[PDB]
């Protein structure tokens, strides 16, 4: 079974400018007859969709911003402009040794970092546990939000029954 | 000058409407049933193809392919069996229908032309027989076959049925005309000499006056110049009737280029299989070409109408001797003989390129050499429609060319040694037949047998190198393939007893067309016999066609679920051998008595060298 | 337009069978392949099998054989895949998608179904306990969802974290946050509205 690695597990990118996605097979997807079939698809919860297949060939109504590159156990896909309707999850697909796929990467937007607003609660004493608040930044479970639609941090909940950041 | 449709059959009784009605009901079954053995056929041929591109695909990591084709060796062998009864019933009760009117039509005439004309009544009551008969019940089965096709059509892939409509009045067409062609090719023939046959019959007829004036070598001329003539018609013949006929096998491989470069740009972009486009193209194509063959009905009926009329208101009111004749042909032999084997050779190149387009999408690859393949097979379609075209016209015209002079030189030779000199009316027919039939034994013998064997040999050969086991199982049934084809052709062209009673009818009450009824029992039972004879004939071979797929496909299956064969290879075999057995016949039965021209070119020399 | 609806949401209990579907619209069912694949939580997608559109033939990943079972309708243009004995590792989303049979592995897999949730559970439905920086912890509850709201929708610096897996019941927490409150908890399986005020 082939291995398909993709390198930056998380993307944070800027509206306008460019991004690259790496993936990394275990064995060579070149196949005996001279092709490569590595594909990229984009998931959004809806359908994934195709963007480029057989390394670099633009899926049918695929705008030109995303183009594809790579030789063996190396590809890539890069997008030259980020728009807004791009923000999802892309993942790489081999179809050369048969069908596994790559764990795909996550874009998000960039922004200066923020320190979290950490806030403690003690048990309501209606019962315990103990709850941190790590809000907008950028026998215990934690629980993360997505990123914030508006101002694009993200917070976090721990709950018991300090915060290292950058 | 014509009869009413209704008045051209008003001697028949309530059994030869009843003949009438089943026969055409037969005929409508009968012509229904090549369509839906395409339909099968496309079926099988989609399941062989999904099994193979499992496989293919499978391959690193057949097992219902026998049980799925037991099941369609029963749906081809149920069509062949009601094609078996369909075919007889049709070919047999138009047959007798015919026979029986034209028996009563016969008596009534004679009845009528002694209560009150000889050509009326031997010539026009055959051809009202050749317009009321078996013509009708083609005519049915295949207006049967045209639309059934085109249902089949239209229901399995509209958008491949308009792309072949586009080209079916070209297809009809052209197959209207090579019929036409084949009709009327001996008849053009005997008219062609027919001025120069004016010209010997009244010089042998007053023979004693031109060997008493001496005008030997005056008739000579006269002879000469119309010979000439004759000659030049000839000529124009062999062109024209080569070139019509080669351009309709160019336009039959240019459709398959052009439906199959399309039908797999529809497989390829994922809307149709490769199944369904041979349901469709083969539906559509065959029944297209059986309209067009179903127009010498139309004249023969025309004709009958023609032909009733004055019948009616006179009712109601050395083989090394024989070749060294056409030695100063060797040029045209040798071009006819390579074009000859380039002929031949072409089915079992179409075999290989059918083959192997159709084998490209049994077997999975990628999508860019899938469409180069695909475009270099409808390439090569279209490549052996212009090499066909070409390569039949040259040894169509070649061989004609070479027999018209060798016809001119014999018909000259001959009258000269007449005339350095056994009724005129024997001698009349010695230029007229036995001149005209010699080449029979030298280019149509030489042409037919190198076409067959570029043909079936090449085509055994390689088969035997691709599959010898299926090769070993179908030529076990090559002769009745074979024997179908020229079956099929003689049924298609229509092709004595009569004489005997042609001599009562010659002399001339009561008494007179009593011997006459009587002298016509005997042929009447040989005409009934033969009717039955060669329906089940008929019917036999044409259903023996059915059950080649049958039982080639059932042993294909068994071949390719143990890996012995590939379904490719199993279409190449089946394509090569069955269908060059049937071409192999369908070119067989335009060769001439080899023994009636042996035995003219003996008569033939004799009267030279005399 | 190429199309691949695939069946909604379905909550199972632990051991059961659930049959999930994907029917196919905008071209020729039969001449491709329906593959489905499995994505947990935050892992890899992972093939499952296909299963020929045209005469039903199956392939199954080794690690599935005998879990799951694809069937086809042809007549409705369905593809159907069945659990046995399910357990909670089957929670998941699954997809199809097709490929077309002419190219085998030599093609993308272009067209995708949108993905059916599945959660196998064994839990029995339970309502749950409501217990400058403000919060509440809807704790212990199944199933989801739960709604939540502050002053009934009034308000802005609102933070309602997803719920998280707690031994077979769910919790969650929010966080409203305003500078010197009723806290709505809606759950229909339980049919609860719960109303907590906030006090120092
Ligand atoms: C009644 O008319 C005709 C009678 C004759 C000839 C031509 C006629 O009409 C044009 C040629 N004479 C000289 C010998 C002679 C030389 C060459 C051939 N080889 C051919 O392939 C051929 C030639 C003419 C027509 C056809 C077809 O129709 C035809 C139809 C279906 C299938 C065919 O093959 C697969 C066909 N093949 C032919 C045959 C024979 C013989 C008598
Ligand atoms: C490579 O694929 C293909 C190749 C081909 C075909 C289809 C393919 O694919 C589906 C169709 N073949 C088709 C051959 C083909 C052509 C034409 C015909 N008509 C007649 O015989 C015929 C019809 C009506 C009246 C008469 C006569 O009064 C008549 C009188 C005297 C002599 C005759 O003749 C010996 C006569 N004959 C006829 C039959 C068969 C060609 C090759
Ligand atoms: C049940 O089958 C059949 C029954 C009958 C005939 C033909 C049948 O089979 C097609 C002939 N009929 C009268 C009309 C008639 C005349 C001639 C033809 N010539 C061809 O089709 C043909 C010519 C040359 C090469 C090939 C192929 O390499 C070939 C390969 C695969 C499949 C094919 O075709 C399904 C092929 N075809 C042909 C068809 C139709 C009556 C009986």
């Amino acid at each position: 079974q082939v291995v398909m690695t993709q390198s930056p597990l998380s993307l944070p990118v800027s509206l306008g400018d460019q991004a690259s996605i790496s993936c990394r097979s275990s064995q060579s997807l070149l196949h005996s007859n001279g092709n490569t079939y590595l594909h990229w698809y984009l998931q959004k919860g809806q359908s994934p969709k195709l963007l480029i297949y057989k390394v670099s060939n633009r899926f049918s109504g695929v705008p030109d911003r995303f183009s594809g590159s790579g030789s063996g156990t190396d590809f890539t896909l890069k997008i030259s402009r980020v728009e807004a309707e791009d923000l999802g999850v892309y993942f790489c697909s081999q179809s050369t040794h048969i069908w596994t796929f790559g764990g795909g990467t996550k874009l998000d937007i960039k922004r200066a970092d923020a320190a979290p607003t950490v806030s403690i609660f003690p048990p309501s004493s209606e019962q315990l546990s103990v709850v941190c608040f790590l809000n907008n930044f950028y026998g215990v479970l934690n629980s993360w939000t997505d990123q914030d639609s508006k101002d694009s941090t993200y917070s976090m909940s721990s709950t018991l029954t300090e915060a290292t950041h950058k | 000058p014509t009869v009413s449709v209704f008045s051209m059959f008003r001697y028949s009784n309530w059994l030869d409407k009843l003949y009438m009605v089943v026969g055409t009901l037969a005929a409508i079954i009968h012509g229904a049933g090549l369509p839906l053995m395409m339909l099968v056929f496309g079926e099988m041929t989609d399941i062989f193809a999904n099994a193979g591109n499992l496989e293919d695909l499978m391959s690193n990591i057949f097992m219902n392919l026998e049980e799925d084709m037991t099941r369609y060796a029963y749906y081809y062998s149920g069509i062949g069996a009601g094609v078996l009864v369909a075919a007889y019933i049709q070919v047999s009760f138009w047959c007798l229908a015919a026979g029986r009117q034209i028996h009563k039509i016969r008596k009534q005439f004679f009845h009528a032309i002694m209560r009150q004309l000889n050509t009326r009544l031997t010539d026009d009551v055959s051809k009202i027989n050749e317009g009321i008969g078996d013509k009708i019940g083609m005519f049915f089965q295949s207006m049967a076959t045209f639309f059934t096709g085109f249902i089949v059509g239209f229901t399995r892939g509209w958008k491949l049925t308009l792309v072949i409509l586009a080209i079916s009045p070209v297809l009809g067409l052209s197959a209207a005309v090579w019929a036409k062609i084949l009709s009327s090719f001996t008849d053009k023939e005997l008219l062609a000499y027919a001025k120069a046959g004016a010209v010997a019959e009244e010089v042998l007829a007053a023979i004693r006056t031109v060997i008493a004036f001496g005008g030997q070598k005056k008739e000579l001329e006269r002879y000469n110049k119309n010979l000439e003539e004759a000659k030049r018609i000839g000529i124009k013949k062999a062109i024209t009737a080569n070139i019509s006929i080669g351009a309709a096998f160019l336009l039959i491989y240019a459709s398959y280029a052009l439906a199959f470069w399309y039908g797999t740009t529809l497989v390829l972009s994922g809307e149709y299989s490769i199944g369904q486009v041979l349901t469709v193209f083969f539906s559509v194509l065959i029944g297209a070409f059986s309209v067009g063959q179903a127009s010498p009905s139309i004249e023969a009926f025309a004709n009958a109408r023609g032909a009733a009329y004055e019948i009616f208101k006179i009712i109601d009111n050395s083989f090394w001797r024989i070749m060294k004749l056409n030695l100063t042909e060797w040029p045209y032999f040798v071009v006819g003989v390579f074009c000859a084997i380039i002929n031949g050779g072409l089915q079992p190149a179409f075999a290989i390129i059918f083959s192997k387009i159709i084998g490209v999408f049994t077997r999975i690859d990628d999508p860019e050499t899938k469409r180069q393949n695909s475009n270099l097979f409808s390439l090569l379609f279209l490549a052996l429609g212009i090499i066909s075209f070409i390569t039949f016209f040259l040894q169509g015209f070649t061989f004609g060319k070479a027999g018209e002079i060798l016809t001119k030189r014999l018909r000259y030779m001959v009258f000269r040694s007449m005339l350095r000199q056994n009724t005129t009316g024997a001698l009349t027919t010695r230029l007229a037949n036995d001149a005209a039939q010699v080449k029979g034994a030298i280019g149509s013998r030489l042409a037919v047998i190198t076409q067959n064997i570029a043909n079936l040999g090449t085509g055994i050969i390689i088969s035997f190198i691709y599959g010898w086991q299926l090769t070993l199982l179908l030529l076990a049934i090559v002769p009745i393939i074979a024997i179908a084809g020229v079956v099929e052709m003689k049924m298609l062209s229509g092709q004595k007893e009569l004489e005997g009673s042609g001599k009562i009818a010659t002399e001339a009450e009561q008494k007179f067309e009593h011997m006459y009824a009587q002298s016509l029992q005997v042929p009447y039972r040989n005409s009934l016999r033969k009717a039955h004879i060669f329906g089940i004939t008929f019917s036999f071979t044409q259903a023996m066609m059915y059950f080649s797929y049958a039982g080639c496909f059932r042993f294909g299956a068994y071949l390719v679920a143990h890996k012995l064969m590939s379904f490719e290879d199993v279409l190449l075999v089946f394509s090569a051998v069955v269908f060059g057995a049937m071409a192999v016949g369908q070119v067989s039965s335009f060769a001439p008595d080899y023994a009636k021209a042996k035995i003219s070119a003996a008569h033939i020399i004799m009267i030279i060298e005399k | 337009e190429v199309q691949l609806q695939e069946s909604g949401p379905e909550l199972v209990k632990t051991g059961a069978s659930v049959k999930i579907s994907c029917k196919a619209s905008g071209y020729s069912f039969s001449n491709y392949y329906i593959h489905w694949v499995k994505q947990s939580h935050g892992k890899s997608l992972e093939w499952i099998g296909f299963i020929s559109c045209y005469n039903g033939a199956t392939f199954y990943n080794q690690k599935f054989k005998g879990k799951a079972t694809f069937t086809v309708d042809n007549s409705s243009s369905t593809a159907y895949m069945k659990f046995n004995s399910l357990t909670f590792e089957d929670s998941a989303v699954y997809y199809c998608a097709r490929l077309p049979i002419q190219f085998g592995n030599f093609y993308p897999m272009d067209y995708w179904g949108q993905g059916t949730t599945v959660t196998v559970s064994s839990a029995k439905t339970t309502a749950p306990s409501v217990y400058v920086t403000l919060g509440c912890l809807v704790k212990g509850y199944f199933p989801e969802p739960v709604t939540l709201t502050w002053n009934s929708g009034s308000l802005s610096g609102v933070h309602t974290f997803p719920a998280v897996l707690q031994s077979d019941l769910y919790t969650l927490s929010s966080s409203v946050t305003v500078t010197s409150i009723t806290c709505n908890v809606a759950h229909p399986a339980s049919s609860t509205k719960v109303d907590k005020k906030i006090e120092p």
